[PDB]
């Protein structure tokens, strides 16, 4: 429930890995990846001039 | 398939008794005659016998004391 | 030379001596072996 | 070494962290003797000179035989210099086609690698003990920690925070804002219909 | 005088336009910065680049295989490999590319036989780079010998 | 300056040879017959003097002729 | 990017045959664990330089006789949490350098993995490890400057 | 030939066995499984009949948000508990129900008075829950038919309409191989329902609507033979019909050593055996993985 | 051709000598894939010669780093040339101009 | 009623030129615009069936990599000019064109003999240029049907292979309006704008598009 940086996207593995294990961490971090991916490919985001 | 191991080294302990152990069963279960404790699902030996650690099925003492009874069963047998 | 001329000998007994000779390092899953060499010797 | 090659390394977004992409080329190769004994146990080649034909002229039966030995068989990828004992990880091979190596991201950064030019050199662990080496110790999902300080390596890098980050956030007056929503499905479904931003 | 051009030829100014998924249909949140760049093809094909090995041609006076891509040579597994193997605990793994996939001549046969017999399982033997190293030092005067 | 070892036509019958389901001695008469076979494919010596070369007493000539037999279908035939 | 790796060749070396061999010397001694001031800024917290270690004498509180922890016991996170609540002071831990162990260490003088939460194995190449770990980043290192 | 595609042949349905499904088709044309995929997806949320609450009206309460007496939940709660009911209608196509209750216990679905046209669900879907044993509460709830998804904030009280059975619809493409063909694709597609009607059926109705939308234009042959080829001596060939070996394949598994312990059998008959069956490149000491092939 | 360069193309593929460049301006009157014969002027020509200029171009020959190079004409039938233009383009080139 | 959908039909189609085209169909419910357009057009650009040149043999040519005495372009080059030769087969999934031209001057498409089912539909396209006075060209063009881009690596010594790509359209864009039909007014209109190379029909790609759809959706109807 806020803007996820770098820093608050690694405390939240971390947190997932202290609380609940290590087979949850590693399908978490493939969700993050794909979820990522797909959402920064369907933002449309670009650099320009201006 | 597998992608952790982490249940059967909390049963093991070790990490690198894992290693061994598995590799053990899996030698008899590959080059051997024996068959699997649990119900193969095209796995190969070696996730095979790390299923069989992860469920209390396979361990040292396990392994030991049937080798033992086989040694003796056989010994009996040839008389 | 100076382990020539004092007649030195080496027991394998660190990781790069075993690596050397083609062996079991005493470190991982090799620790085991070793220990049974050495309980037996 | 034997039972070893290099290529170029790309990349493969659709991976698990504990698979990779395999030329289907090179695992030929790699995995020959292996190929050898399942075509002459299961009676497609009564000879090993047979078998050796079979692989040699790339048979339609051959691939199939390939895809049935390299199921569960991990495969170790270093990338020189190895600084740390994270340079060699152990990864699950996936047939492709093609002539580069598919790497997962998230396992980049360990590597120290990208994707300008960069090759990878693939080792075959051959005996039952370096089999489970390969899964037990180097596989690639056993490492998520850094073994100098303790904390995370498999931490997303650049784009996979950018989206993050695009999706998390508010705006003040967007499309379709103040409404009472009953879940996250209803989100996603206001979200996919155009009706809300 | 680039914002003139693009007015000249009726295109928009800020040089970004608004694109569309092909495979979803459905247009991207933000203008994208679309052009024309000057790509070249540099001389790193992937073809020159792969390579593959299982058993081929050995040196002869330290039997180990060949080194490059036209002499079908394996990947060199040198000393900061080593180190890595050493760190995880990996035993087996490191022996087993010491003797038998490198330098025991006696050790590569079986290896391989015990392959093709659905036999994993390996004989580790003695490297055959170590003799050299023992025949080498004791053509210079110097007794050295393994013992017991 | 090293070299490289190249496969003669010994060569790659042995490597036929230890990948064939041989016995102990089956194999060891298959040593004695690649040994003495020329470099253009033919046995250069009866199979009595293989049957000689063995230094068994118990092994027939027949037991030659089977081991000889299979390794005349080995690559190259013939 | 040559001279680093020189030196991690060096560090390779002095330390390669350095192996958990034991799991208790039998000995309490040990360093130290004081915060970093280099008189204007605490640069490192205690929390992070005792996190997964072994306490070698009894480190409960200054005020009196509340055995907050035990004489050994491995200051994982939770511990660590209770010691920010009550503001705890410096504690005496165990080294590799005060241990009784000869030709290796032992897995309590050491402590933790740091690969893995639990405490270390018997077996583990510590040295090659502690190399690996230190001359790794030495490319991040200005040289000429 | 050009005019024909692929067509997918393993569809592998499975189940969470009450309103999730998860159906797989495989092999696609390249490029198919977009194209199928977000077709169904688009339809199934957009464009999909169904029955569902419009807008309500309390007695007590005249304003979106007010203060009722005796109810735990607010009244933008009740509102959010009542646009998750899901209602399967018959005869009409808009209706009204009253919910009149009073008591301790919470009001639940099963509550409402019953008509014949309507039909609910799920009777355990609670609406509120009333805590004072005085309070009481009477509401009349209006269900209408629609298609897809109507909020409140596009047009008493106004619920947003969810008209469409379909709760969440994901596709994914994978790829897949024909044993010749390398690039191929792979359908999987995840859906769950409101209860009203099941995934499949929900899917086959999709795929109605977009295809009537188009109307306008549309082993090794020497191991199978018998031992009778082999030019076998008579009692070679006695000892081996005694030990029921009909094949070539039979007898190339079984080992030397057993053959020596088979009666009536020599070495010199074994011999004769390894003969004959050396001079077809064949040897005693073969392994097959599963030899008889139901022949 | 690039299409957004800095005008120094022409003096990169004119100075390396992989093009055709007329040595005497004269008028083209035989264009082939394989060679160009120019007609030399009146004015630019030795006494007692026949003034004609003969180029062979470079076809499909192999370079140092196992690539192609090969020349292509850039000249029409019948039309005029000066000295200093070119006559062949080489292995990246489109006009005289480099291309990369 | 609410479960009845008001089904499109082809309305206009438009030729503004011999390689251009816009079809449009109404009337189309809310969300349907969309919902066909990109389907048809993902169809379009990747399932057209078409005819491509395959195989040239030149008389007097052994490889690609030569020149003709004469000819002022490389075989390379005539090879590349001959993948963009459109032509349009009616009768037959191959057939075999000849080309016999000498003189100075163009061999354009105008200058393939003659024949029933074959029809040429751009005789302006330039193959080769003849820059000598006795200097023939003689060669014999294998056209085939299909779909897709076959690589001829994929799939004599004086006969040479060149890329088969089958695809007719070039690019396709479509455009969601409203219409006026009746008195409702949430009825849209769909406008495809299609570029193909003038050998095929418009409204039969259309139907082309519609009936691949059709046929593969079919299998979800049973489930
Ligand atoms: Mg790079
Ligand atoms: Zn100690």
């Amino acid at each position: 429930n806020q803007a996820l940086g770098k820093k608050a996207i690694s405390k939240m593995l971390n947190t997932c890995y202290r609380i609940l294990g290590l087979k949850p961490t590693v399908i978490f971090a493939d969700q993050i990846m794909y979820t990522g991916f797909a959402y920064a490919a369907r933002s449309g985001a670009s650099v320009g001039i201006d | 398939a597998r992608v952790t191991v982490q249940d059967a080294v909390e049963k093991i302990g070790n990490r690198f008794d894992l290693v061994l152990v598995a590799a053990r069963r899996a030698r008899q279960m590959q080059v051997g005659g024996k068959d699997p404790l649990v119900p193969e699902e095209n796995d190969k030996t070696t996730v095979i016998a790390l299923r069989e650690i992860e469920e209390g099925l396979i361990n040292n003492q396990i392994l030991d004391v049937r080798e033992r009874q086989e040694q003796q069963e056989q010994e009996a047998a040839e008389l | 030379t100076e382990a020539a001329v004092a007649g030195k000998r080496d027991e394998l007994r660190g990781l790069k001596e075993n690596v050397i000779v083609g062996r079991l390092i005493p470190a991982g899953t090799g620790y085991a072996y070793h220990q049974d060499r050495m309980r037996r010797r | 070494v034997d039972y070893s090659g290099r290529s170029v390394i790309t990349v493969g977004p659709y991976l698990r962290l504990h698979q990779c992409g395999l030329p289907k080329k090179m695992a030929l190769e790699l995995f020959k003797p292996f190929i050898y004994g399942k075509l002459e146990l299961r009676g497609l080649a009564t000879t090993i000179k047979a078998a050796k034909k079979m692989v040699e002229r790339e048979e339609a039966v051959v691939w199939d035989i390939l895809d049935e030995v390299i199921r569960e068989h991990p495969v170790l990828l270093n990338r020189a210099p190895t600084l740390h004992r994270l340079g060699i990880q152990a990864f699950e091979p996936v047939l492709i086609e093609g002539k580069a190596i598919q790497l997962h991201p998230l396992v980049c950064a360990a590597y120290n690698a990208d994707f300008d030019g960069d090759q990878m050199a693939v080792h075959v662990p051959l005996t039952l003990e370096a089999q489970l080496e390969a899964r037990a110790l180097m596989m690639s999902t056993n490492n998520i920690l850094s073994p100098a300080n303790g904390e995370p390596i498999i931490v997303p890098s650049q784009d996979v925070v950018l989206g993050l980050y695009y999706m998390t956030r508010d705006c003040v007056n967007a499309k379709g804002e103040g409404m009472v929503l009953t879940g996250p499905k209803e989100a996603e479904r206001l979200y996919r219909s155009g009706l809300a931003s | 005088e680039i914002k003139e051009l693009l007015k000249l030829g009726d295109l928009p100014t800020s040089g970004q336009i608004r694109l569309y998924d092909g495979r979803t249909g459905e247009q991207f949140e933000r203008p994208v910065t679309v052009g024309y760049m000057y790509m070249l093809k540099l001389n790193h094909l992937v073809d020159d680049k792969m390579h593959a090995r299982s058993t081929g041609s050995y040196s002869l006076v330290t039997q180990q295989p060949l080194g490059g891509k036209a002499q079908f040579g394996g990947q060199r597994f040198g000393e900061m490999e080593v180190w890595a193997l050493e760190a995880y605990g990996a035993a087996y793994t490191l022996q087993e590319m010491l003797t038998v996939k490198s330098d025991d001549v006696n050790g590569r046969t079986k290896m391989y036989k015990n392959i093709v017999d659905g036999n994993h399982q390996m004989e580790p033997g003695m490297p055959e780079s170590f003799n050299v190293l023992l025949k080498e030092i004791r053509s210079l005067g110097i007794n050295i010998e393994l013992e017991d | 300056y090293q070299g490289e070892t190249t496969q003669t036509l010994q060569d790659y019958l042995m490597w036929q040879v230890e990948l064939t389901p041989f016995s102990d001695t089956d194999r060891a008469i298959a040593t004695s017959i690649v040994d003495a076979v020329d470099e253009t494919g033919y046995l250069t010596v009866p199979l009595e003097d293989i049957l000689e070369s063995i230094g068994d007493e118990e092994i027939d000539i027949d037991e030659v002729e089977a081991v000889l037999k299979r390794i005349q279908r080995f690559d190259p035939v013939g | 990017t040559a001279n680093s790796g020189y030196l991690t060749r060096r560090l390779v070396d002095v330390a390669q045959d350095l192996v958990v061999t034991e799991d208790d010397c039998g000995t309490h001694e040990g360093i130290m664990m004081t915060p970093v001031i280099e008189g204007g800024d605490v640069k490192e917290p205690l929390r992070d330089r005792v996190l997964g270690r072994v306490t070698a004498e009894d480190v409960l509180k200054p005020g009196t006789a509340d055995i907050l922890v035990p004489r050994n016991t491995l200051l994982h996170e939770q511990w660590c949490d209770l010691l920010e609540e009550n503001s705890v002071d410096a504690v005496k831990v165990r080294s590799v350098v005060s241990c009784d162990t000869d030709f290796g260490v032992c897995a309590h003088c050491y402590g933790r993995d740091l690969a893995r939460g639990h405490i270390i194995n018997k077996g583990e190449a510590i040295g090659v490890i502690a190399a690996q770990s230190i001359g790794e980043p030495g490319t991040q290192l200005t040289m000429r400057t | 030939s050009v005019t024909e595609f692929l067509k997918p042949r393993l569809v592998d349905i499975e189940q969470v066995s009450s309103t999730h499904a998860k159906v797989t088709l495989e092999p696609l044309e390249r490029g198919f499984g977009h194209t199928l995929g977000n077709a169904l997806r688009r339809i199934l949320l957009s464009s999909m009949p169904g029955c569902a609450v419009t807008e309500v009206e309390i007695d007590g309460v005249l304003h979106e948000y007010s203060t009722k007496e005796g109810v735990q939940e607010d009244i933008l709660e009740i509102l959010l508990n009542l646009k998750g009911l899901a209602v399967r209608v018959q005869g009409k196509d808009e209706v009204i129900l009253t919910l009149n209750k009073s008591g301790i216990g919470p009001v639940t679905a099963a509550d409402i008075t019953h008509d014949g046209d309507v039909e609910i669900v799920k009777p355990q879907h609670v609406i509120c829950h009333l805590t004072d044993e005085n309070a009481s509460i009477s509401m009349r709830i209006k269900v209408q038919r629609g298609r897809g998804y109507v909020p409140a904030s596009t047009r008493r009280l106004l619920v947003d309409a969810c008209y469409s059975p379909v709760e969440r619809i994901a596709y994914n493409v994978e790829a897949a191989r024909v044993e010749q063909r390398t690039d191929l694709d792979k359908l999987v597609i995840e859906m769950e329902t409101n209860g009203t009607i099941d995934p499949e059926e929900a899917i086959r109705r999709a795929a109605t609507i977009l295809a009537e939308q188009l109307e306008a234009f549309v082993f090794d042959p020497i191991l199978l033979r018998p031992v009778d080829d082999l030019e076998l001596t008579v009692r070679s060939a006695n000892c081996l019909k005694a030990e029921a070996i009909h094949y070539i394949g039979d007898l190339v598994q079984r080992t030397e050593v057993e053959l020596l312990k088979t009666p009536n059998l020599g070495k010199k008959s074994l011999t004769e055996i390894k003969d004959v069956l050396a001079s077809r490149g064949l040897s005693l000491g073969m392994r097959l993985e599963n030899w008889p092939p139901a022949s | 051709k690039p299409l957004v360069g800095t005008g120094m193309e022409r003096a990169v593929a004119v100075d390396s000598g992989v093009t055709a460049v007329a040595k005497r301006g004269g008028v083209v009157q035989y264009v082939d894939a394989s060679r160009i014969v120019i007609k030399v002027n009146e004015d630019e020509m030795y006494p007692g010669e026949a003034g004609i200029d003969i180029y062979n171009l470079t076809k499909y020959t192999r370079s140092n780093q196992n690539t192609c190079i090969n020349q292509m004409p850039c000249v029409s039938l019948g039309e005029p040339v000066e000295r200093g233009d070119v006559l062949a383009d080489g292995p990246s080139t489109d006009l005289g101009e480099l291309a990369l």
